[PDB]
């Protein structure tokens, strides 16, 4: 999925926050990896994506 | 002339007063209250107090 920067964060094991809450909520017991990447140059457009 | 039992029924007292009281202690939680602890953190950092 796409987020934005300061929504990485929410993205974790029992985290919270809007994301966390009510978009994509991982278990206390995640077994897994999370891996985020700048995507500016494909998913932002002059004027608003 | 009755310190024999006297001291037997004293050391059981004794023994369950001190067990009961053990559960006020923090042990280094925040608080001795697991409704406290639960409600006032997070359950990712509840579990570990």
């Amino acid at each position: 999925f796409v987020i934005r920067g300061d929504e990485v964060r929410q993205i974790a094991p029992g985290q919270t926050g809007n994301i966390a809450d009510y978009n994509y909520k991982l278990p206390d017991d995640f077994t897994g990896c999370v891996i985020a990447w700048n995507s500016n140059n494909l998913d932002s457009k002059v004027g608003g994506n | 002339a009755l310190g024999k039992l006297q001291d037997v029924v004293n050391q059981n007292a004794q023994a369950l007063n001190t067990l009961v009281k053990q559960l006020s202690s923090n042990f280094g939680a925040i608080s001795s209250v697991l409704n406290d602890i639960l409600s006032r953190l997070d359950p990712p950092e509840a579990e570990v107090q």
